[PDB]
């Protein structure tokens, strides 16, 4: 692992940080609410009286499992547009409220009927708001649209004295005061109403057809959940790294039993990061703490690899009572999963260091390990050696009330020093 | 870490982020560099001397009053008086000791290093360096450490500064009062200072807020739908998840980019102030500098070096005059 | 009646449904800022054992959400109307409580007003009073309806000391109409108390109209204690009612390590906020 | 370019082009904090020069360890070497001193 | 300035520039060390009496 | 932001702040490195002094 983290076959002596271990989850678990009861949308789609753009017909959903694999056979289907979520991942997935607004439009309007638009029917009849999240489905209906002599049934707003929020209905079968006149009902001289009909006919070409368009919106946000995917819950564990899947939450880690208040709307933890850290079972609603599955850094503490080609392991900042001591197949990330385990484990305050043995004797020290410990490699037959450095050889001064020591000779030495002055000069 | 600051235990992330190339061995190695700086950096400061020397069993210097400043044998940490209060004014935030609550919110692949010498082997080399400057003067930082009386020393402390012998030999009562009074004092100062080890204290508060400030960008969207990464991967197809992962990881990016770039400049800053305060120990301590105000304000007389958290602190005695008269002069 | 008085460090409640502890998030909402004035309005609609109308009640403007406190003995503020001048032009929403209900709906209400007031409708006497409801006389194009549980949980201390402050926050933020409330007995008799509170979402839905108006309901057929005169324009005037208006703020909030609220800055406050 | 169209191709190349810019931008920050230590360096080089080889320095442990007597310059490929003659004492008697 | 150099009086380009998070404010902080360490350099090198 | 729908340009403002905001940590950069040219020099003048 060394000699593949940088890109040589002799590595020298000291001490590489190489990669990192963590354990490995060992089950996935899922935990959705236990919900049996199906929401229909037969009749959300299956009907031939949808209402108007002015007033669109809006269908809450509740608490039922969203099984939308069946649902492609009753329309054509001409576009499947969708935001926020992608369309084939819904299924796994779980919603705090989901509305079905649907109505009828004309063709041409059917891009119009997206975040931040503009014109005749996204300021006046129908605002989607710019953060939405949701899908918007469309199709044709001239099947059953179309009369010989005309469809007297179908209407929209043309004129709107401001342009609406979104997600607002605007039913009003009010006057509108064109020109100056104010008639009070007269609708003759400039006073037309506010409003045109669809009458519609096989005749007319495409563009002009009515598109019938339904647009699902949900709020995929921290709340308890009410419609889910159809996906079979599994049992809790606990003090155990796992694979989670809460209520439509992906995650790793260990769940512990948790002493947090929870308030009755309250459904995820946070901390500083925007990850949660606490979570409420959906079918048990208790409080358990999330956190993540123990991992560190290894350094890889080697002599001169021409001198030997043993190693001694260090696990940073690890109390390795835990798995480290007592390591399984399919637990941990290296996959040298080969050490006995039981011999030459030695506690540094910068955790654990196994492979190096421990010894009360201090040298001066060539590979720094930390927290005032060394390694090097030394003889009895040989092997890697920890030990706390020897910070010089302890001597004592005779000072005295009438002592002093005078050197009666000397020496002329010659040292050296190195200093850099410049480097080279790169252009690019 | 790369691996795990950057993405989450997620094998897409990871694999995405392979692609960029060495925008992260660059940042371990450069990491790895300041660390080992780092140990240098105490080692440079500190062990200064070859060998460690040991104050006699018996405390008598000639009146001086040096017990502020040695070891006590009863502490737990055998650290002086005057440590042990530099120790209690500066608290750290991490020093990554077998951790196995905000320094507990770094499961993000941020770990603090501890250094390499540990604050009771450093106390060693103050001690050492202590002994040898009050037990021989400065003959210790040129050569073998030679014996000489203290009341010897200071005289010719005083005779570097163009004050004969006389004036301690015939003071030196005095003298040895008001340097006990000053060590006295300068610890109830330091005490009552509402805040006298700034410097140290900023640095610490600097990488801490720097640490912070890192953990705290994981929760920015960098223009993505979500600023946690296992939920893209669960909301999102392939196709898409790959643009917003992709976003994600430049915003993370460049904001750990951002943090090395800044540990790099502070890290040559307190690599300076290293090497002024390995200078001003060489000069100051294993000698007497002639240099003005580097050694303090006056006319230098000897300095004491002593541990603090982070950083070294130089007690210098130094001789100021005082009240003086008019003359006519030729 | 009508009177002014200082909001005080009141109103503020939880924007998100996380839990967080320790933290010191800011937020960025509708908020109802500190040290506002908060207007006083009281229902005066008593004289002897005679009708005597009162023609109280004046249209309150509703702009960016409401806050509402109310120390009402047992039922006397009922519930609240939502919409634009209540004519058969324009549909609006109704707020009404019940003995253990909340029948909230919208509708195009062409006219809801009877009071039924009462030749004997002197509480010291008697307080006879039963489904006195006279309301949704009609329904033009009217079918979206909702009930649920009461806003209000009444709690009685068996005694006048512990009045409760029903603190409410209507806001009208894309449909979806946030009704915060939390109940704070701690009242002793001063108003808007010094201290600190927070408040807890209760229902949320969409529906989508303007409101550009506001107006409470009381249970006018058993009302007392309406002192009148002609206080106004920052004077004082007996009312049990509170009216305040949001703005869009931003606020730092200190949340407990218990999982409460415990302080907030206003930022757009004096300087050193 | 070749294989790819220019609605799509010019995006491609931007992104290419972006990640080439970050990079060379991380090359020249690490060459300017280099550069500075560099600069550091030399600056006390010059002063060891102007101190150690100009003359005798009275600093204590700056011109080697030891009494500093004297200093020679050596050049080498993007450095100097600095020979400091040190005067350093030897055996030693005791003595009583008054 | 963050709020006028990046985006120019423009709300719809503040808002989008917060999800970038405390970003710049870290810049305000920097630029802010520098200043206040100028203020710093001038005095150590004159207020020596 | 006059050309184009809220949709398309998000993403076209992001295109501007991101280069924008690196053109500033740019600027923040050099001044850091050197603010620590002058306060090298400033330590200087002040031992000089
Ligand atoms: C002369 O100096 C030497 C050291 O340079 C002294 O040697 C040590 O002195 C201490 C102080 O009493 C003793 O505890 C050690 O046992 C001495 N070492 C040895 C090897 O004997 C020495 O005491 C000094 N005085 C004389 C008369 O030699
Ligand atoms: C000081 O040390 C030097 C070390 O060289 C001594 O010189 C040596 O003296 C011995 C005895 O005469 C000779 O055998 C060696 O050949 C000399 N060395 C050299 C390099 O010439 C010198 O004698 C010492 N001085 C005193 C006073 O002890
Ligand atoms: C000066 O030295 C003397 C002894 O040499 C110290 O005297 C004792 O110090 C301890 C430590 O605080 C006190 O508990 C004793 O009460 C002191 N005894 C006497 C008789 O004073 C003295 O503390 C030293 N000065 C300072 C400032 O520490
Ligand atoms: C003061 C007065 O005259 N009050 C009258 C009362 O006499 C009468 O019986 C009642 C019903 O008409 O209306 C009221
Ligand atoms: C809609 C509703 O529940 N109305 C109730 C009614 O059923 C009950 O008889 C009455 C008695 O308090 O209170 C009210
Ligand atoms: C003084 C008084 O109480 N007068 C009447 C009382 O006679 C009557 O019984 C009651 C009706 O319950 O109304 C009142
Ligand atoms: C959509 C709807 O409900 N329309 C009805 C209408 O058919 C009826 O004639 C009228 C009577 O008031 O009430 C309304
Ligand atoms: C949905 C809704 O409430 N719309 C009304 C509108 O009918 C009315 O014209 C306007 C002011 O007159 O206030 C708003
Ligand atoms: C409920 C309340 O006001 N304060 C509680 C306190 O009673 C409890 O002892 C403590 C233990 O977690 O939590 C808090
Ligand atoms: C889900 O399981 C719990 C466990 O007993 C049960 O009480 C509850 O009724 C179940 N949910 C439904 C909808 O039946
Ligand atoms: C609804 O389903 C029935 C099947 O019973 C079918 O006859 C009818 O045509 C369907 N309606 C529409 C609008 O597709
Ligand atoms: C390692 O030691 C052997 C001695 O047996 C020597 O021949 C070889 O050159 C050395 N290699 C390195 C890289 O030091
Ligand atoms: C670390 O492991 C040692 C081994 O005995 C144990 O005594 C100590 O309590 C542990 N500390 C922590 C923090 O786990
Ligand atoms: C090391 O020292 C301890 C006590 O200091 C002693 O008990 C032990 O036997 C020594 N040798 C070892 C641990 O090999
Ligand atoms: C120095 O003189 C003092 C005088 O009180 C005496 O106590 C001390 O023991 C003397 N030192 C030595 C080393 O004899
Ligand atoms: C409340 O309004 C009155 C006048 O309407 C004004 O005098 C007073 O200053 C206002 N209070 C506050 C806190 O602005």
């Amino acid at each position: 692992e060394t000699k593949c983290t940088l890109k040589s076959f002799t590595v020298e002596k000291g001490i590489y940080q190489t990669s990192n271990f963590r354990v490995q989850p060992t089950e996935s678990i899922v935990r959705f609410p236990n919900i049996t009861n199906l929401c229909p949308f037969h009749e959300v789609f299956n009907a031939t009286r949808f209402a108007s753009v002015y007033a669109w017909n809006r269908k809450r959903i509740s608490n039922c499992v969203a099984d939308y694999s069946v649902l492609y056979n009753f329309a054509p289907f001409f576009a499947f547009k969708c935001y926020g979520v992608s369309p084939t991942k819904l299924n796994d997935l779980c919603f705090t409220n989901v509305y079905a607004d649907s109505f009828v439009i004309r063709g041409n309007e059917v891009s119009q009927i997206a975040p931040g638009q503009t014109g005749n029917i996204a300021d006046y009849n129908y605002k989607l708001p710019d953060d939405f999240t949701g899908c918007v489905i469309a199709w044709n209906s001239n099947k059953l649209d179309s009369k010989v002599s005309g469809n007297y049934n179908y209407l929209y707003r043309l004129f709107r004295k401001s342009k609406l929020k979104p997600f607002e209905r605007d039913i009003s079968t009010e006057i509108y005061q064109a020109g100056n006149k104010p008639c009070n009902g007269v609708a003759g001289f400039n006073c037309y109403f506010p409003l045109q009909s669809y009458g519609f006919r096989p005749t007319y070409g495409v563009g002009h057809q009515p598109y019938r368009v339904v647009v699902l919106s949900f709020e995929l946000l921290h709340a308890p959940a009410t419609v889910c995917g159809p996906k079979k819950s599994t049992n809790l564990v606990k003090n155990k790294c796992v694979n989670f899947n809460f209520n439509g939450l992906t995650g790793t880690g260990v769940l512990t039993e948790s002493n947090k208040k929870f308030l009755p709307f309250q459904q995820f933890g946070r901390d500083i990061a925007d990850t949660t850290d606490a979570v409420r079972d959906p079918q048990t609603l208790e409080i358990l703490d999330i956190t993540p599955c123990s991992f560190g850094g290894v350094s890889v503490i080697t002599p001169g690899t021409n001198t030997s080609n043993q190693v001694a392991v260090l696990y940073q900042g690890v109390n390795c009572t835990e798995v480290p001591v007592a390591i399984h197949a399919d637990q941990l990330t290296p996959t040298w999963r080969v050490y006995s385990t039981g011999s030459n484990v030695f506690q540094t305050r910068a955790g654990c260091l196994i492979g190096a043995e421990y010894v009360n004797n201090s040298y001066e020290c060539d590979i720094p390990i930390g927290a005032g410990i060394c390694a090097s490699y030394q003889t009895q037959s040989q092997s890697i050696i920890a030990y706390t450095m020897s910070l010089g050889a302890e001597n004592s001064v005779a000072y005295s009330n009438n002592s002093i020591a005078i050197p009666t000779n000397f020496t002329i030495s010659v040292t050296t020093e190195i200093l850099p002055v410049s480097m080279t000069k790169t252009s690019v | 870490d790369c691996t795990m600051y950057i993405c989450g235990d997620s094998t897409e992330c990871s694999n995405l982020l392979l692609q960029y190339g060495s925008f992260c061995t660059q940042l371990k190695r450069a990491l790895t560099g300041i660390a080992v700086e780092q140990d240098k950096n105490t080692q440079e400061v500190f062990a200064q001397v070859k060998q460690i020397y040991k104050t006699p069993p018996i405390k008598y210097f000639g009146g001086f009053n040096f017990s502020q400043i040695l070891p006590d044998p009863s502490k737990p940490s055998k650290r002086s008086p005057i440590e042990d209060l530099l120790f209690n004014k500066v608290t750290l935030a991490d020093a990554g000791f077998i951790k196995q609550l905000i320094c507990a919110q770094k499961f993000n692949g941020l770990t603090v290093l501890p250094p390499l010498l540990t604050d009771e082997m450093i106390a060693q080399y103050t001690s050492a360096l202590l002994a040898g400057t009050i037990t021989s003067g400065w003959t210790f930082g040129a050569g073998p450490a030679l014996q000489i009386p203290f009341p010897m020393q200071m005289a010719y402390r005083f005779n570097g500064i163009g004050v004969t012998q006389n004036v301690l030999y015939e003071n030196q009562k005095l003298i040895a009062n008001q340097f006990n009074s000053a060590i006295g004092k300068i610890q109830d100062s330091l005490s009552s200072t509402p805040s006298a080890l700034g410097k140290l204290q900023d640095v610490v508060n600097h990488n801490a807020q720097a640490l912070n400030t890192l953990v705290k960008q994981l929760s920015s969207k960098f223009g993505a739908i979500s600023s946690v990464l296992n939920d893209i991967l669960s909301r999102l197809d392939p196709p898409e998840a790959e643009v917003q992962i992709d976003r994600l990881i430049t915003g993370r990016l460049q904001s750990l980019q951002t943090y090395v770039t800044q540990q790099l400049i502070r890290a040559a800053e307190i690599r300076a102030s290293a090497n002024l305060a390995a200078t001003k120990m060489s000069e100051c301590v294993l000698g007497q500098s002639k240099r003005v105000d580097f050694c303090g304000k006056g006319y230098h007389l000897m300095s004491f070096p002593q541990s603090a958290p982070h950083g070294v602190v130089f007690l210098h005695v130094t001789y100021v005059p005082a009240q003086e008269k008019n003359f006519t002069t030729a | 009646t009508q009177s002014y008085t200082n909001s005080f460090t009141r109103g503020v409640y939880y924007p998100d449904k996380v839990f967080r502890s320790s933290v010191l998030h800011s937020t960025q909402d509708l908020f109802l800022p500190f040290f506002s004035n908060v207007t006083w309005f009281h229902a005066i609609h008593v004289s002897g054992t005679n009708g005597t109308k009162r023609f109280d009640n004046p249209v309150l403007p509703f702009n960016d959400g409401v806050y509402f406190a109310s120390t009402e003995k047992s039922n006397i503020i009922r519930g609240w109307i939502f919409g634009t001048t209540l004519d058969s032009k324009t549909q609006s929403l109704l707020i009404v409580n019940n003995a253990t209900n909340v029948v909230i709906k919208v509708c195009e209400f062409q006219f809801c007003n009877d009071p039924f007031l009462d030749v004997y409708y002197h509480e010291n006497n008697k307080s006879r009073m039963e489904s006195e409801l006279r309301v949704y006389s009609s329904a033009n194009n009217c079918t979206f309806e909702y009930v649920s549980q009461p806003f209000l949980m009444d709690l009685e201390g068996k005694q006048g000391n512990f009045k409760n402050l029903r603190e409410f926050v209507f806001k009208n933020i894309d449909g979806y109409f946030k009704i915060y409330s939390k109940h704070t007995p701690v009242n002793l008799g001063r108003d808007l108390p010094q201290g600190f509170s927070a408040l807890e979402p209760l229902v949320d839905l969409p529906i989508g109209i303007n409101i550009t108006r506001f107006q409470t309901l009381l249970a006018l057929h058993r009302s007392y204690l309406t002192p009148g005169d002609s206080s106004s324009s920052w004077t004082a005037g007996a009312a049990a009612y509170y009216v305040g208006y949001l703005q869009p703020r931003t606020f730092l909030l200190k949340y407990n390590e218990n999982g409460t609220i415990t302080d907030a800055v206003d930022c757009a406050l004096d300087p050193l906020s």
